[PDB]
RNA sequence: UGGCCGUUUUCGUUGU
């Protein structure tokens, strides 16, 4: 999730960028107000304790 | 005053749509409620096709009241008025 | 493990075989990147498999390198509204909605991964033989 | 599992219905038109894939990122005695004449959805209105009218 | 009953995309100058480069909804091996002598000069095309 | 007229060769003996008690589709039209199923063997289910495991494929003609050519190919269909042919009663 | 409620006043409404899972202003652009191109049929295009029996003569068709196509039988022909395959030389841009001029078997961009108007070297749909899907905004008697609508 | 009325041998709402079967 | 869940041969093959037993409330 | 929840007859048959051996739709013979030709085994 | 509730195609037309019906 | 020449061009220098570029009214909540809004 | 013996 909120629409924060190679799914994610903004972590990530 | 005599009318004498829906409803809900059918009927039990027809003999007793932008207004029949 | 951060300051090779430079030309097969502005390479980490950067709802997609991505997007949309059976013990839970289809079937046509999604083990669909043809143009 | 998402217009019997040349029907038919516009090539293969697979009896292999091609799969369907592209003669039912087009024909693996019809279906005549306007009530489990 | 006759030659015959149709331009033998370009299908009667054909344009076969002819009624076509009824879509009064005559075989079309004497009775409605062999 | 040539015939499969019939007919056959052969099947599901980790509904239906031994149907009347008060059993045949596990281990697995006749218009074989062989199990109807209980009281009517897909007793009806596309009525895409591509049925040795220089011929028709029969066993593929050129001839024999009478 | 009557029908949004109409009520069983296929293009609407709403009028002179008013076929032509709305789409359209080629020959008996569904059929079989040896009919017969009486139609296309070799350009005399393949240019919702003509002339009631009886024929020849695609329609001969991999190696070869200079202060500057703006720009025409090459060269490759390419020439759906893609090659991936950022240090993605320019490096998808894509194409074509996305839902709302704020800014404007444009106070804005 | 709300059959008709449940007897055509399908048919009086202390009981009850 | 009774697609009874397949799985056999001394050609019927998927050993493994 | 019973795909009701005919009075000896509880398995087969007749001017008919069990036959005879006799001469042309193949069929099958 | 508000006499539900209806028809599921209702004078010409 | 950056009465007085056709893309300065009228027409082409650039087309006295109404008064009538209420209207019509 | 009464407000998820 994305704690940015929808006041104000932008799209630096919803779209896609290159650091997310191999930790979210590039094709995962709902459509309307969310789109872009709920993620899912790609198939092998870990998050560090 | 606010009547304008027909010697002078100048309003257009075709007959628009709405007036040809208002008058067609109006009509038919009075024949439907028990109004004399200045036609004959001889299938056509529906009032709106009552309607229709009596409208297609120019046989309906109603007179528009147009109003102008001023506040005036004239009296056209539906006689007169020619249908297309 | 690496990281976003780590990874700013590493080269990889997509796969093992480009650890080794390779040497032919088919006509309906994916072409390799030209990778030709650096004539010497010095790799230090091959990925494991490249098909490991997709998600779990995108993993049942079978070939999600021959679509267009929306398609992709929208199929892993619907992904989590297909009716099939979510739990051995539907019987026993007593919950407020819950459906279960009579006779669901593993796909076909199965990606490798879905071994450990147990997809192949609790599938959500049927294998329907469709004919792609303007029968009677109710199908419109 | 492409987005190739539909509904049920009509259903028909099983005789009118065409069937191929071994006496197959389909359990469904889809829109060509739907195919080319959207470009998923993936929902072609599939269907390939999964009539080489139900024939030769086995799963096939369709991770993203190998040396599979179109073309094993259309010489193994060939070796198996068909069109290395998977059209099959059709045959029409209400006459039995043969389909002057070829049809593509196989099977492929889809999903139901939870939207079924009659969660949707509403009517309203006459019931509750909200007490503070005298307006009829929001929501079909209420039979609420619509704005 | 005959609005017109000749014998045509086969110049070219080209079948480009479509298959069961071709176009075939002709030549009369009879007068110079009387080109005919029609479009006639290869299944329903077969023709090659450098054939040989006879033609008529009459207005009518007796010697309106249609039906399977019978064979005990006879008609001028009796004698030939490839009708087409047709309409005329435009009668062109053409330059000094080329006077084109358009008519349609219902998507099949037939473009066809000739001498004004040779067409002046082509100025109709409905016309019959018949192949000899 | 009309021809037949049996290639391979059989209890259930048959595989023959009609010609010399309009196509219309030949199609129309298949339709109605797909769809209009009166047959028996469950239909009244009454289900005194169950502990089936299995719905009730889910039951009612895995019965529905069970084949019923229908030879005799033909005698049964419709239960829509026979006049007896309730069902009786002239136009309803009653099975019944009782099967149980006991013991804390293993599973017990109920089969379509375990079905029994209660009554029955006899002695019309009718009722009986449907087997392979004697010994051969068949159909799986459900599974139990310790202390779970099956108890159900079937019943049986006379009803047509058109109402529903389990009195269809044609399984799946092979069909076709000019094997070599000598009438042309199909058009065969490819990317090189259509001959070697497309590869050839199994009836291709019996129309010979059209000959290099063969020409059109705007007059052919039609004329072999080569339509390879099968059933679930409920009935023989010989019974299935008569009794659907006997419903057919009815049927039409019917519509003439209704001209002639009309008048 | 029982059969004709009327009632309203809807969708949401209603953004134009097509979205709404007066229809006419024939019951049925089961619990969906139904719709003529055609007259979805005005609600907008499919039936991918789309919903209608509906109301009833209570009273008899609602019943007679619904029927004057708001019944479907006044609504045929579009007041905002004056040309027909509704229109032959999908399956009628791309069918009845293929009816009316020239080369397609219809027996006796379906003839039968066919001149029987026609409701509004005179009853009178025309004579056939062929006599003998075999009575044939040629599709533009039929097609055209459906045409009323009294109709008059013509036009030019690629300006081809009156004998048309290409069979192209529509001709019609009386409402009956002497050759040209009728598709989307001549019976689409486009202005001059048939449909316009056939409301202008024969009224609207006309107008709207004529979509019902081309449906019905279309339908029905289709369903007795029958049409599908299949996977052979996006592969192509291996020499164009050849000929687009050696078109993709001298675009390449191109980019690399636009770099070789530009790295070197010899590349002329664009007058109003930078080095580095020209530069991309440059290198942008030229993927995208390779891309198009290679995708008509795979176009002129298929040939008029290809179901595909029926389906574009029909027009009732896809498009030229479509077959590249799926054939010749994606191409190019576009973020903002401009390439693949280098969200990474110096570069897109950490397996290729720092400061890699050329297309592979920056987001051009080399391989087309069929052959599969790469990892980072697959990637980079993943950024570029989640930017449609992004840019349509937030297109969508700003657009309803707008449309609600000029409503209800225009809302009391009408039309008097005088031919003079009033808002409420009496204000004159127009003193003849539209001047005209 | 004291014969609502009580188990019947259809003796006959096109779904003989149905059990229903009298939803609504508004009068001399008895609506009766069935368990197989998910609804309710009216049908006359005569034409269902009532059950009652022992065996199953035509409208007399 | 359970194997079919009747194929969807053609109709030909399929469940009663469920427990053979798996037999003649034992033993080794190739699936087609097995799927071969089944009779079973159309693979509008080959895709269920090659395909279906067992569950109801999986929902009996719980202990009933009887 | 609103479909149709498919015992009524083929059962008749009482008071609508199995078969209703309409002459065609826009043509001559023309007449448009209203059937009931049938589609193409009857209506094919009627078709083409009336079209096979000789003294058969025109003759069709079509299915309304497929959620209904009814279709409508437009059938029009020359003036040499009224289109009932026809109709029915086409049905004992059918019942005959069926009869035969039945009893081919029979004997083939008995001398197979 | 005054520029818009919730009504009565109107039902919604899905759409689907339908070649063999007329442009100003529509499928309507008959528990609808059971449904709703509207108001019918009495005169002399429907008083049987 | 074209330029970035308006400055329209200033450009008009500079010698070597046509003082009596230059136009500008901001209808502002239209409305401060050339007039209302001339504010009327500029805006009307503005919006008919807009729509028409991808390729559509809407009949012209649909935008004519527009414009017109945007200008009636003799201001541009922005179309906002402050335009449309500080028109003099009825309180109900410029409430609801 | 007619006559006859079922919450709001939040937030969420979705759908077109
Ligand atoms: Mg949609
Ligand atoms: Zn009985
Ligand atoms: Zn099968």
């Amino acid at each position: 999730n994305t704690p940015i909120g929808r006041d104000g629409k932008l799209a630096k924060p919803r779209q896609l960028h290159n650091t997310h190679w191999g930790l979210v799914c590039p094709a995962e994610t709902p459509e309307g107000q969310a789109c872009g903004l709920v993620k899912n972590l790609s198939l092998l990530s870990g998050i560090s304790i | 005053e606010l009547a304008i005599l027909k010697e002078e009318r100048t309003t257009t004498p075709y007959l628009t749509k709405y007036e040809r829906a208002r008058i067609l409803g109006t009509r038919a809900l009075q024949i439907s409620m028990n109004a004399p059918v200045l036609v004959d009927i001889e299938g056509e039990t529906d009032p709106l096709q009552i309607a229709m027809k009596e409208l297609s003999q120019r046989k309906i007793p109603l007179v528009i009241r147009r109003y102008l932008p001023d506040g005036s207004y004239e009296d056209w029949g539906c006689d007169e008025l020619i249908v297309d | 493990y690496v990281d976003g951060e780590e990874e700013e300051t590493i080269m990889i090779a997509m796969t093992p075989e480009d650890l080794q430079t390779r040497s032919l030309n088919d006509t309906a097969k994916r072409i390799k990147p030209e990778m030709s502005t650096s004539s010497h390479h010095t790799f230090t980490h091959c990925e494991i498999h490249p098909s490991m950067i997709l998600g779990v709802a995108a993993s049942i997609i079978p070939f999600p390198d021959h679509n267009q991505s929306p398609r992709n997007t929208y199929q892993s949309a619907m992904g989590k509204q297909a009716m099939g059976v979510f739990l051995t013990n539907y019987n026993v839970r007593m919950d407020t909605m819950a459906n279960i289809l009579y006779y669901p079937q593993k796909p076909l046509a199965k990606t490798q991964a879905m071994e450990y999604l147990k997809f192949r083990e609790l599938p959500a669909g049927q294998n329907a033989i469709v004919a792609i043809a303007c029968y009677s143009g109710y199908n419109q | 599992r492409h987005g190739q998402k539909g509904t049920i217009g009509v259903t028909y019997r099983h005789e009118d219905m065409p069937f191929s040349a071994e006496g197959i029907v389909p359990d469904l038919i889809i829109n060509p038109h739907a195919i080319p516009s959207r470009m998923t090539v993936a929902h072609l293969i599939e269907c390939l894939l999964s009539k080489v697979g139900s024939i030769r009896g086995y799963e096939g292999d369709a991770t993203p990122f190998t040396d599979l091609t179109v073309d094993a799969v259309s010489n193994l369907l060939r070796d198996n005695g068909y069109q290395s592209r998977g059209f099959e003669v059709m045959y029409n039912g209400h006459t039995g004449k043969k389909l002057m087009a070829q049809v593509f024909f196989g099977p492929t693996y889809y999903q139901r959805l939870r939207h079924m019809v009659d969660d949707k279906i509403h009517a309203r005549a006459r019931g509750p209105v909200q007490v503070l306007t005298r307006q009829p009530v929001e929501g079909r489990s209420r039979d609420g009218g619509l704005r | 009953s005959a609005l017109f006759d000749d014998i045509f030659t086969v110049q070219t015959v080209d079948n480009g995309r479509y298959n069961k149709v071709s176009r075939i331009i002709g030549i009369s033998t009879t007068n110079s100058a009387i080109k005919l370009t029609l479009d006639i299908n290869n299944e329903m009667f077969p023709v090659s480069q450098d054939d040989s054909l006879t033609v008529t344009l009459a207005n009518s076969l007796s010697l309106k909804s249609w039906r399977p002819p019978k064979p005990t009624d006879k008609s001028l076509a009796d004698d030939y091996d490839y009708v087409m009824f047709g309409t005329v879509y435009k009668f062109e009064e053409g330059d000094e002598d080329k006077i084109k005559v358009y008519v349609s075989f219902g998507g099949l079309l037939m473009c066809l000069e000739g001498g004004y004497k040779s067409l002046a009775s082509l100025k109709q409605d409905n016309l019959y095309i018949l192949i000899r062999r | 007229e009309p021809k037949v040539n049996i290639i391979n015939a059989q209890d259930d499969e048959v595989e023959l060769m009609l010609s010399d019939v309009n196509l219309s007919l030949a199609n129309s056959l298949r339709r109605t003996m797909l769809a209009e052969v009166p047959t028996l099947a469950i239909d009244l599901v009454e289900i005194k008690m169950n502990t089936s980790v299995l719905a009730d509904e889910f039951i009612s239906h895995r019965l529905g589709l069970i084949p019923l031994v229908s030879e005799d149907v033909e005698e049964m009347k419709y239960s829509r039209d026979c006049t007896c008060e309730d069902y009786c059993d002239e136009c309803s045949v009653v099975l019944e199923l009782s099967a149980r596990h006991e013991g804390e281990e293993g599973t017990t697995d109920v089969y379509s063997s375990s079905l029994i006749k209660v009554s029955g218009p006899g002695n019309l074989n009718v009722g009986e289910p449907v087997r392979r062989d004697d010994y051969d199990q068949g159909i799986l109807l459900c599974k139990l495991r310790n202390h779970q209980e099956l108890n159900i009281r079937c019943i049986a009517k006379k009803g047509i494929a058109k109402e529903h897909a389990k009195w269809s007793p044609c399984s799946a009806i092979a069909f076709e003609y000019d094997p070599h596309n000598k009438l042309k009525h199909t058009d065969f895409w490819f990317e090189v050519d259509a001959k070697k591509e497309w590869p050839d049925s199994k009836y291709a040795t019996w129309e010979e190919p059209p000959k290099p220089g063969e020409v059109f011929d705007y007059k052919a028709k039609p004329n072999r269909f080569y339509m390879t029969v099968e059933t679930t066993g409920s009935l023989k593929a010989n019974q299935v042919f008569s009794r659907g050129i006997k419903t057919l001839q009815e049927k039409l024999a019917n519509v003439l009663f209704e001209l002639e009478n009309s008048r | 409620l029982m059969d004709d009557d009327p009632v309203l029908f809807n969708r949401q949004p209603s953004l134009h006043k097509m979205s709404m109409m007066a229809h006419r009520v024939k019951v049925m069983p089961y619990s969906t409404f139904r719709l003529n296929l055609s007259v979805t293009s005005p609600y907008n609407a499919d039936f991918d899972g789309d919903e209608m709403n509906l109301h009833v009028p209570q009273s008899e002179e609602t019943r007679a202003e619904l029927s004057q008013l708001c019944a479907v076929p006044l609504q045929i032509v579009s007041p905002q652009s004056n040309k027909p709305v509704m229109g032959i789409v999908q399956d009628t359209l791309c069918g009845v191109r293929k009816m009316t080629l020239r080369d397609t020959f219809i027996e006796y008996e379906q003839v039968m049929n066919m001149l029987f569904w026609v409701p509004s059929w005179d009853g009178v079989v025309p004579q056939p295009a062929i006599l003998k040896p075999k009575p044939l009919w040629t599709g533009k017969q039929l097609l055209s029996i459906a045409i009323p009486s009294g109709i008059h139609l013509q036009r030019t296309d690629g300006g081809n003569s009156l004998l048309s070799p290409k069979d192209n350009g529509m001709l019609i005399v009386d409402g009956k068709v002497m050759f040209g393949v009728v598709d989307k240019k001549t019976v689409g919702s486009g202005g001059g196509g048939l449909i316009h003509t056939v409301m202008r002339e024969k009224g609207p009631k006309i107008c709207a039988e004529l979509f019902g009886n081309i449906q019905k024929v279309v339908n029905y020849w289709l369903l007795h022909n029958g049409f599908s695609i299949g996977i052979g329609d996006a592969i192509a001969d291996a020499s164009t395959m050849k000929e687009i991999t050696h078109a993709i190696s001298s675009a390449k070869e191109q980019v690399q030389e636009i770099i070789y200079k530009a790295q070197h202060n010899e590349l002329e500057l664009k007058p109003g841009m930078t080095l580095r703006e020209s530069f991309e720009g440059e290198v942008s025409r030229t993927l995208n001029d390779a891309r198009d090459s290679a995708g008509r060269s795979a176009e002129m490759n298929l040939k008029d078997l290809n179901n595909v390419k029926q389906m574009v020439s029909a027009g009732s759906k896809g498009s030229f961009i479509n077959i590249a893609q799926m054939s010749a090659c994606v191409g190019q991936q576009m973020v903002e108007g401009k390439r693949i950022a280098f969200g990474f240090a110096d570069r897109s993605l950490p397996h290729f070297t720092k400061d890699d320019f050329s297309p592979e490096s920056k987001g051009f998808v080399e391989n087309s749909y069929l052959r599969g894509l790469t990892p980072q194409e697959f990637f980079f074509h993943a950024m570029a899907g989640r930017e449609g996305l992004i840019d349509t839902a937030v297109k969508t709302a700003e657009t309803g905004y707008i449309q609600r704020r000029l409503v209800k800014a225009l809302e009391d404007i009408m039309v008097h008697y005088d031919g003079t444009t009033r808002n409420s106070l009496g204000d004159i804005i127009q003193f003849l609508y539209g001047e005209d | 009325d004291p014969t609502l709300n009580k188990t019947v059959k259809i003796r006959q008709g096109g779904y003989k041998g149905k059990i229903g449940i009298v939803k609504e007897a508004n009068g001399d055509r008895f609506r009766v709402e069935l368990h197989n399908p998910n609804k309710t048919i009216p049908i006359p009086c005569s034409f269902l079967l009532i059950e009652s202390t022992h065996g199953w009981v035509p409208y007399e009850d | 869940m359970i194997i079919p009774v009747r194929c969807f697609s053609c109709g030909k009874v399929v469940g009663d041969k469920w427990d053979a397949y798996l037999r003649l799985l034992e033993e080794g056999k190739q699936e087609g093959d097995a799927l071969d001394e089944l009779k079973l050609k159309r693979y509008c019927c080959r895709r269920m037993v090659l395909t279906h998927v067992d569950l109801i050993e999986k929902f009996l493994r719980y202990n009933p409330l009887e | 929840m609103n479909a149709p019973d498919r015992f009524e795909l083929f059962i008749l009701p009482d008071d609508v007859p199995k078969l209703k005919i309409t002459p065609d009075s826009r043509v001559p000896n023309c007449i448009i048959i209203k059937f009931e509880r049938e589609d193409h398995t009857l209506a094919n087969l009627l078709r083409e051996e009336l079209a096979l007749y000789p003294d058969v001017t025109f003759v069709a008919y079509k299915v309304e739709h497929p959620l209904f069990a009814n279709f409508v036959m437009r059938l029009q005879t020359e003036e040499g013979t009224r289109p009932k006799q026809a109709l029915e001469r086409a049905c004992a042309s059918i019942i005959n030709k069926l009869k035969t193949l039945d009893h081919k069929f029979n004997e083939e099958w008995n001398i197979k085994n | 509730n005054l520029m818009g508000k919730r009504v009565d006499f109107s039902a919604r539900t899905v759409i689907s195609g339908d070649p063999n209806l007329e442009l100003d028809q529509v499928g309507v599921p008959i528990s609808i037309a059971k449904t709703l209702s509207y108001p019918e004078t009495v005169t002399q010409y429907n008083i049987h019906r | 020449l074209e330029t970035d950056g308006i400055n329209l009465a200033e450009v008009m007085a500079v010698p070597g061009v046509d003082s009596s056709r230059t136009y500008s893309n901001s209808f502002v300065e239209i409305l401060s220098v050339l007039g209302i009228e001339a504010t009327r027409s500029s805006l009307y082409k503005e919006i008919l570029n807009v729509i028409a650039f991808d390729g559509s087309y809407v009949n012209y006295r649909h935008m004519a009214l527009l414009v017109d109404v945007m200008t009636s008064r003799g201001y541009l009538m922005a179309i906002t909540r402050h335009g449309i209420n500080r028109a003099d209207t009825g309180a109900l019509m410029r409430c609801s809004f």
